[PDB]
């Protein structure tokens, strides 16, 4: 996503980092939405939702 | 006994969503993981474990065809483990890519498995009709909600549309018309959107100054799904025609606007209204 | 006079556990642990804390994992198995 970085690292640059993988590493991020969708954490981010 | 498994599914159909469940979580129902499994095998005719995650996929298949979410809203939404495995078991259930599945407007009930009742099942009736192009007038608005919210959201879309017009209506039109639409995307064929149109009937009152469009009803084969129940009972009636009567009557509904036929002619007691769900069908 | 009178009265006068409110079906227990206990005509938690577990679980709708939810729920609130209560039932208490 580009937090704390100058450039934004892509799934092929990521594709040599942890694994060759391109689905389950994306499905790591599918857990990342899913572990933050649960409505106790997603409500500090609801204050900035007004756009 | 026979009173157990019937009550377990009243939990389980209501807890097919919330707990991330295998038979270990289902083993908190009086006996062990095997004996509760042993008690299910003979009183039902189904085998519980591979059925439930498939029934939860059958709960997700109608979420894959009539809900407006992408693949990763519903990747692990129904308590799964992976997406490619979810894509894999989908091939052995529907024999179609889920990108291809929400590519086609035709929704055939091949792999949807009906919700099981150990008690007595309220069977709806059918009657195959062929309808006519009828002009009406009504407005449209959209939603993005749950499977249980397929008529919780839909209660207001007819009511404030009716009570705005009833403020300037000298009559009460007694035949109601509601139209659901499935329209997929172009970027990635995993998403859709839904514009719901309730309309006022071109009836004995000629002057109907209502905001909206003159809507010509779709022609072709239809089914007279008449019913007895309140608008909160069409919530489970829409689910028992679309979770069950498309698989159990083995029919494939066709592309087009699903015609609702409510009756407002009996509009406090809870009202047991009568309603038809005239689906455009390809038999 | 009276408005003057009452303003003079500044100087002439001035110098229970909430989950015990609920029946047995209203506690959200496990797969079969809440709907099965009402079948023994036990219409309340206060009526259920009055008895012991020896005369509950042996009915063949009540199971071994319909048993243990009396062990932990009273331990989370501090009650006993057989606790007779003084004022358990609410105003209009009935069954379903």
């Amino acid at each position: 996503f580009g937090i704390d970085m100058n450039t934004d690292y892509t799934l092929e640059e990521v594709g040599k980092q942890f694994d060759v993988t391109r689905e389950r590493i994306r499905q790591i991020e599918a857990k990342a939405l899913r572990k933050l969708r649960h409505p106790s954490r997603s409500e500090v981010l609801r204050s900035f939702l007004d756009d | 006994q026979a009173g157990i498994i019937r009550d377990l599914l009243i939990w389980l159909e209501g807890h097919l969503d919330q707990p991330l469940s295998l038979d270990n979580v289902a083993a908190k129902a009086g006996y062990s993981k095997w004996h509760l499994q042993r008690m299910f095998k003979d009183v039902t005719g189904h085998a519980i474990g591979a059925y439930i995650r498939a029934r939860r996929l059958s709960k997700s298949a109608v979420a894959l065809r009539l809900t407006a979410r992408p693949i990763l809203d519903i990747a692990l939404q129904y308590r799964f483990d992976s997406q490619q495995t979810f894509t894999r078991a989908f091939k052995k259930q529907f024999a179609q890519t889920p990108a291809l599945y929400r590519r086609s407007p035709e929704w055939s009930a091949f792999g949807i498995r009906p919700p099981l009742r150990l008690g007595e099942f309220t069977m709806p009736e059918h009657k195959f009709v062929t309808l006519e192009d009828t002009p009406l007038i009504g407005v449209t608005q959209s939603y993005s909600c749950s499977l249980e919210q397929i008529s919780d959201f839909r209660h207001e879309m007819r009511y404030q549309f009716w009570h705005d017009f009833l403020g300037n209506a000298p009559t009460i039109p007694p035949v109601l018309y509601g139209l659901n639409e499935t329209r997929p995307s172009q970027d990635k064929d995993d998403e859709q959107e839904v514009f719901y149109t309730t309309a006022l009937a071109q009836d004995q009152a000629d002057g109907y100054v209502l905001t909206g469009h003159p809507v010509m009803l779709q022609g072709g084969e239809y089914v007279m799904f008449t019913y007895e129940g309140l608008g909160t009972g069409v919530q489970e009636f829409i689910l028992t025609v679309y979770g069950t009567c498309m698989p159990m009557l083995n029919l494939t509904r066709r592309k087009g606007q699903d015609i609702e036929r409510y009756y407002p002619a009996e509009d406090d007691r809870p009202i047991n209204l009568r309603c038809e769900l005239l689906i455009p069908i390809r038999r | 006079a009276t408005i003057l009178a009452e303003q003079l009265e500044a100087f002439v006068d001035l110098r229970f556990d909430p989950i015990l409110l609920r029946p047995v079906d209203d506690l959200e227990l496990t797969v079969r642990s809440a709907n099965c206990l009402k079948a023994e005509a036990i219409h309340y938690i206060g009526d259920l804390v009055q008895r012991t577990e020896v005369e509950l679980l042996k009915t063949p709708n009540l199971g071994k994992k319909s048993l243990t939810e009396i062990k932990d729920v009273l331990a989370s609130r501090g009650l006993s198995l057989g606790m007779r209560l003084e004022n358990w039932p609410p105003a209009s208490i009935a069954d379903e």
